[PDB]
């Protein structure tokens, strides 16, 4: 759910900021300590198929 | 004549005047993208078009509509250079106005509210540079134009191979630009069939029923009517006299009380004429003739109301009786002939399982989406959404065009969807072809071949993006509230952005520009491909499409195309070729009206060129240009032969246009076999730029156009005098006539300096002009890599001797003197970009710090306090460019190591050395360093130093701009003030800043002063904003990948000259590898004592037939002759007279050439410069097929003092004795391809290994071992070597144990092996056993 919340911000703030919000923007936009972005944004990603 | 043409002139042989001169070679690339992104106030192809297609997007019935208004492309976030350095994409934001309207429920249609959301941002789109290139990640890239089957209808044969009955077949295919394919095909039984796409075969009529056509109307469409009358009793027949053609009388044919034909007499033209003039409309026929006839329409009994016979049913003698007593007079039947008009559709109906429209739609919907239960709305929606939907289907303009044209229609433009009339007409055409009237088209023909390009394809991808955004728009407009959301929350960015990014980033057609060479770029940007999306593959299309077609003439170069897996699947665009209005290929011609050959140009497409008879590029005409011969070689339709003096409609424009720019650079091409010519023009693109750009000594005259049109050089935007010349920049003062009234101004050119090229070679520009020199508009202001004085030098000419020298030249091998490696001419500069990545591991962050565990003082010496190598420091293999250290804690050592540490008291570091070190064996000098930092992490010491430095340099640059510009502007005010206000000495006294107050007498010059004021202040503030922006661009942290904190890029410039193993070749397709470097001592020389640079092998000449390389030698020699003579006369310092005389004499050369000449040139300061540039040799231009002749070359040799044979006496530099027989010596232009041996060479003992299966794999750039294949294995099997093979596939590779256990023995001095079982097979056991299969190893 925390990841999804980070997607929501990306949506509006994408066109709103004219390019995309800075990696630390959605941080203060979100409740928790906000440095967790880089962390949360990492573990979220699905592993690339090794057979690619 | 131009200004650099006074610097150097190329002597041009050849006769044929050039009526049309070579256009911009980059034409196609720029035009395409120019059409893609642009504002077009109509449906013409562009972003506008693709927008208008999908838009307006409306919700489902909910009357919430989203319509498109207008769009704009914002200024680039980074310019070309900055974006190239940083590595981002050169692009523009796409801002599009969207109007969201909500109709008040229960129309009349009016909106409760309509919010116009201002320009919602969707994606950024790449931009094409003036050179026709794109930058994806910091790298110049090119999108190759595509060649595919043009949309519309096509009729084929497929004779032969199918069924082996020889009966052939006839099929038609409708190929839309987008949407499902529509296919029609016959079969051996002559039953017409139809299939959508490649899907299941269905009887043809089944589609007709889906268009709502009952049987009666199908028959009425495809067959004529034979009328039967039961007047009085016992029948009759309506007879059209032409109907009896191709048939024999079945009975007595008699009418009008006169017997026209008897039984058993075939009806000929005679009987038919007799019937025609006597005009017999009605004849009497037997009741038995209708026994085979097929009744056209349905027939019912008026009384009983029952169906007597169905439409398309065979009549019998009894059925006639049953419908006759019912009161039926007329009976319609099909007009059927097994020769002229065939009874196909009838039998087609006989194979049709369906009856009505609904039934047909059922079978169709069950055909396309089989197995799932059909529905009425489902079949209807499908069939309506296949070929009839404006959305899911279109042929566009080219499609509808070719469609209608092939159908013999009038309208050149029509709807983008199929109509009943269309499908029907197509079927009719196919039936006509089966009937014998009409012919089948071929794919290979360039009229059926369409050429796309960057813009069109980009438009297609953006279209896909727009449809996938459409689905989302409707999806959201489903449940939406009223006045809350707007055209923002719906439309996303990533979907479109990645849609374009996926195209430019990864596509078979999108590739990295090959920039090792000015020819390579320009010949890459002009290229065609039958591969990629919407095209065939190498594994599919056979020899036909690959092969050269007569339509390729003037459109596509026959001899330029890659030799390999795909041959002729690429080709190239020809010299004078152009993209047709509809997207076909058209070539220039010369209209011949009456008997005169006019100089008017005319462009003809592949289809246009067909009927006309075109004359030859090589033909003799004189005076008014009338053909000298009574018959001349020409070509009309598909073929060439002798043609009458005036039958000729047109003629070739040039002796070139058949070939391409690659082939047009091959001198004496006509003397070379096409194979070796192809190889030559293929390798000509591989030439690495030399250290000193030289010049071709033997040319063509295209090399000027190549150099200029390609962006490698720097051309003057406007003409004038050079105010300033630096190796860095060049400032030209503009002439007034070309100059604009406002801003005054001078043209400033910032030259590209030493920087990385895509191929790792060097790209650098040097000024070809000096301080205070007159320059013409559109003249070279400087040369790029491999360019000289406005021409193209891909390499260096040099002295060559043909003779076997001690077998050192053995196959193609080349024996070169030391004179060449000493003169450093063939030397090359490589620029390698090396990277250092600071990442984040769970153990901790990685530091770029100069503090490195386990290194000497000499190791940390070349690094600064921050750990980055100084600019300019020369380095070799093993040197540390960037110190980097990553945490690895608790090494977990072993007992003996622990004792070791206890004795030596060494703290084992918690940090491991990841530092970027120069790759092994390569050596060069550091020309630059960059530091990319995550925005918000503190910049280290070095990075800060660099940043401050860049800031200062920027301020200095901008200040220079403003200074030169301001002085340039005020210098005009000084000049305008003097007119009407003149004070010479009075004006320049007072401060310049205060000049703006002074006025002038009433005139337009006052308003000019005003202009200069406005533009002056504009510049003054523009400086400010530019400085601000530059500073911000410098300071901002670039966005990096996840986990990486900072990145350090070091730019190494390596200089490698030449060594044995390098590849060298002429333009003639003669390869070679430098064998040995031989001292100037052992070099074969002549009586004059001048040694030879290179010794080739004569044996290579006869076999592979390229004789041009010899001619190129001869003329070359002769050319150098004219140089040497001049070189003496300049060293003799005779005078202007003698020199000029000799030069003119050289430029005339016997009789009949098109060159013309001097003494319009200043006889002193100008001529003496030309002679100064000619002393290196006399540059000659040999046109492609118009080139020089033996007699001309021998004559030039006479002028040169050198023998006719081109052969002289040569003495061995060893014994000093003469060589028996004369040897051919001369100057052959030779290139250096980049195959260079210090790249190719690899060696590995024990490297890293693959995880999944343990096998040698390079991870370090330390290369994986050579691959031992099946064939090599067989080679071992043929010999008796078992142990070599075992050690090959076990211990040296696949055995995780055997390798190390081997290594220990190798160092121990024991050669053995303890093989064990290869890990491959060991894994195979597990994979097999992972299934339901038990695999075991028996016995012992
Ligand atoms: O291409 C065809 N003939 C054909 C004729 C000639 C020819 N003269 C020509 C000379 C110059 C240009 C065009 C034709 N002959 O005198 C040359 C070729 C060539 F491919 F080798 F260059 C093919 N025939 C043909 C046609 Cl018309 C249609 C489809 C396939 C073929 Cl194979």
């Amino acid at each position: 759910e925390t990841i999804n919340k980070l997607n929501r911000i990306s949506r509006q703030m994408l066109q709103e900021m004219g390019r995309e919000p800075t990696p630390e923007e959605l941080a203060e936009r979100m409740l928790m300590p906000e440095d967790k972005i880089r962390k949360v944004l990492k573990i979220a990603k699905e592993p690339i198929s090794m057979e690619t | 004549y131009s200004y650099t043409e006074k610097k150097r002139i190329r002597k041009d042989f050849g006769k044929r005047p050039q009526v049309l001169d070579v256009p911009y070679l980059l034409s196609i690339q720029l035009d395409s993208f120019q059409k893609f992104i642009e504002q077009d106030p109509e449906g013409q192809y562009g972003l506008e078009a693709a927008f208008r297609s999908v838009f307006p997007i409306q919700s489902y019935s909910g009357n919430s509509e989203l319509q498109y208004v207008s769009y704009r492309l914002g200024e680039p976030v980074f310019d070309v250079q900055e974006c190239q350095i940083r590595g981002v994409t050169y692009s523009a934001p796409l801002r599009v106005k969207l109007r969201l309207v909500i109709y008040e429920r229960e129309a009349p249609e009016g909106t409760v509210k309509d919010i116009k959301e201002q320009e919602v941002y969707m994606g950024e789109i790449p931009l094409m540079t003036d050179n026709g290139t794109f930058v994806i990640n910091g790298t110049e890239r090119v999108i190759v134009s595509q060649l595919h089957r043009s949309p519309g209808v096509f009729f084929d044969s497929d004779k032969g191979k199918t069924h082996s009955s020889g009966k052939v077949l006839y099929n038609a295919r409708i190929i839309p630009y987008r949407g499902s394919w529509l296919d029609f095909e016959f079969d051996p039984k002559d039953n017409l069939f139809v299939r959508i796409d490649r899907r299941r075969k269905l009887p043809a009529t089944i589609i007709l029923r889906a268009l709502n056509y009952t049987t009666e109307q199908i028959l009425d469409l495809f067959f004529e009517k034979v009328i039967f009358e039961i007047r009085d009793n016992k029948l009759q027949m309506e007879l059209v006299p032409e109907r009896l053609r191709g048939e024999t009388a079945s009975f007595d044919i008699e009418a009008n009380g006169k017997v026209y034909v008897e039984k058993g007499r075939r009806i000929t033209a005679r009987h038919i004429r007799q019937l025609e003039k006597d005009d017999v409309k009605l004849i009497e026929v037997p009741v038995e003739y209708i026994a085979g006839k097929v009744v056209a329409k349905d027939y019912i009994d008026e009384s009983t109301g029952e169906l007597i016979c169905a439409a398309n049913m065979e009549l019998s003698l009894d059925l006639l009786a049953k419908l006759s007593q019912s009161g039926h007079k007329r009976i319609e039947t099909l007009f059927t002939n097994d020769l002229d008009h065939g009874p196909y559709i009838s039998e087609t109906l006989r194979v049709d399982p369906t009856n009505d429209r609904l039934s047909a739609l059922v079978e169709i919907y069950r055909m396309m989406r089989p197995g799932e239960p059909p529905t009425r709305e489902a079949a209807e929606s499908l069939f309506e959404n296949l070929f009839f939907s404006e959305d899911r289907y279109d042929l566009s303009a080219v499609g509808r065009m070719k469609f209608n044209r092939s159908l013999l229609r009038e309208e050149i433009e029509g709807s983008g969807i199929l109509s009943k009339d269309d499908i029907i007409d197509v079927m009719k055409k196919l039936i006509d072809i089966r009937n014998g009237k009409g012919e089948v088209d071929d794919i290979d023909h360039l009229g059926n071949r369409r050429i796309r390009s960057v813009g069109e394809m980009a438009e297609n991808q953006f279209r896909v993006g727009l449809v996938r955004v459409e689905r989302a728009v409707k999806e959201r407009l489903s449940l939406g509230d009223l006045d809350t959301l707007m055209p923002q929350d719906m439309i996303n960015a990533k979907p479109i952005s990645a849609a374009v990014k996926e195209f430019f980033g990864s596509s078979q057609l999108s590739q990295f520009m090959d920039q090792n060479n000015p020819l390579s770029e320009i010949t890459h940007k002009r290229r065609i491909s039958a591969l990629g999306p919407g095209g065939l593959t190498r594994e599919r299309a056979g020899f036909e499409v690959r092969d050269v077609h007569p339509t390729h003439y003037g459109r596509v170069c026959p001899i330029e195309t890659p030799e390999g897996p795909n041959i002729g699947l690429i080709n190239s665009l020809s010299v004078y070729a152009q993209t047709n209005e509809y997207g076909f290929l058209e070539t220039p011609y010369r209209k011949v009206t009456d008997g005169v050959v006019t100089d008017e140009i005319h462009y003809l497409s592949a289809i246009e060129e067909g009927n006309y008879v075109i004359a030859q590029a090589n033909s003799n005409l004189d005076e008014e240009g009338h053909f000298v011969e009574d018959l001349v070689t020409c070509r009309s339709k598909g073929e060439s032969s002798l043609f009458s003096r005036d039958q000729v409609d047109y003629m070739d424009v040039s002796t070139q246009q058949v070939v391409s720019v690659g082939a047009s650079l091959i001198p004496f091409l006509e003397h070379d076999d096409a194979n070796r010519a192809l190889m030559g023009a293929n390798m000509q693109r591989q030439a690495v730029p030399t250290l000193r750009a030289d010049k071709p000594l033997v040319g063509t005259g295209m090399e000027r156009a190549v150099a200029v049109d390609s962006g490698v050089t720097a051309v003057a935007k406007r003409g004038g005098v050079v105010q300033y010349v630096d190796a860095s920049r060049i400032v030209i003062k503009v002439n007034e006539d070309e100059m604009y009234p406002g801003e005054a101004g001078i043209d400033i050119y910032n030259l590209t300096k030493y920087t990385r090229s895509n191929q790792n070679t060097c790209i650098n520009q040097m000024p070809c002009v000096s301080l205070g020199e007159p320059v013409e508009r559109g003249d070279v202001l400087a040369d790029g890599p491999s360019t000289d004085l406005g021409e193209l030098a891909l390499g260096q000419n040099m002295r060559v001797a043909f003779m076997p020298w001690n077998g050192y030249n053995f196959e193609d091998s080349i024996l070169v003197s030391e004179r060449v490696v000493q003169e450093d001419r063939f030397t090359t500069i490589h620029i390698q970009e090396l990277a250092c990545v600071s990442r984040d591991t769970k153990l901790g962050p990685e530091e770029i710090t100069a503090d490195i565990p386990n290194v000497g003082e000499a190791a940390l010496s070349k690094l600064d306090e921050s750990g980055i190598v100084y600019i300019g420091a020369e380095v070799t293999g093993g040197d540390i460019l960037v110190g980097k250290v990553t945490p690895k804690g608790e090494t977990q050592l072993t007992p003996e190591e622990k004792l070791l540490r206890a004795i030596f008291g060494e703290k084992a570091s918690d940090v491991k050395d990841s530092s970027l070190r120069v790759p092994n064996g390569v050596s060069g000098t550091v020309i630059d360093v960059q530091v990319f930092t995550r925005d918000g992490v503190e910049k280290d010491k070095r990075a800060l130093e660099i940043e401050e430095m860049q800031l200062k340099q920027a301020k200095k640059d901008l200040s220079e701009e403003l200074q030169i510009l301001e002085a340039g502007l005020f210098s005009r005010i000084r000049a305008v003030l003097v007119a009407g206000g003149v004070e010479a000495e009075k004006l320049d006294k007072l401060p310049r800043d205060r000049w703006l107050e002074l006025g002038l007498t009433d005139e337009e010059k006052q308003n000019q002063l005003e202009q200069l004021a406005e533009q002056y202040d504009e510049l003054k503030h523009e400086f400010e904003k530019k400085l601000e922006a530059k500073r911000r661009k410098i300071t901002q942290g670039d966005d990096l990948a996840p986990g990486v904190l900072k990145i350090v890029k070091v730019y190494l410039a390596v200089k490698r000259r030449i060594q044995p193993g390098d590849k060298m070749a002429g333009r003639h397709g003669n390869k070679g590898v430098i064998s040995k470097i031989n001292p100037i001592e052992d070099m074969p020389y002549d009586e004059n004592g001048t040694p030879v640079d290179i010794v080739l092998n004569p044996l290579g000449v006869p076999s592979r037939m390229n004789i041009g390389q010899i001619l190129e030698t001869h003329l070359g020699m002769a050319a150098k002759g004219i140089g040497d003579k001049i070189n003496a006369m300049l060293k003799q310092q005779q005078e202007v007279a003698k020199l000029r005389e000799f030069i003119q004499r050289a430029y005339d050369l016997g009789a009949d050439v098109r060159q013309k000449v001097d003494l319009s040139t200043f006889s002193d300061e100008e001529v003496m410069r030309l002679a100064e540039n000619l002393r290196k040799g006399m540059p000659i231009a040999t046109p492609v097929f118009d080139g020089a002749k033996e007699a001309e070359i021998k004559e030039l040799l006479k002028l040169g003092d050198l023998p006719t044979s081109g052969q002289i006496r040569l003495y061995d530099g060893r014994t000093g004795e003469q060589f028996e027989r004369p040897v051919t010596v001369g100057y052959m232009y030779m290139l250096k391809l980049n195959h260079l041996v210090d790249d190719k060479m690899h060696a590995r003992s024990t490297g890293s290994y693959s995880l999944v299966t343990q096998q040698p794999l390079g991870g370090k750039a330390q290369f994986g071992g050579q691959r031992f294949g099946e064939m090599e294995v067989w080679a071992l099997e043929a010999y008796g070597a078992a142990y070599t093979l075992q050690e090959m596939l076990t211990v040296k590779s696949d055995d995780v144990n055997g390798r190390t256990k081997m290594y220990k023995n190798i160092v121990d001095g024991n050669h053995q092996m303890e093989p064990g079982m290869p890990e491959s097979f060991n894994v195979l056991l597990k994979e097999i056993r992972s299934l339901g299969i038990n695999i075991e190893l028996e016995d012992e």
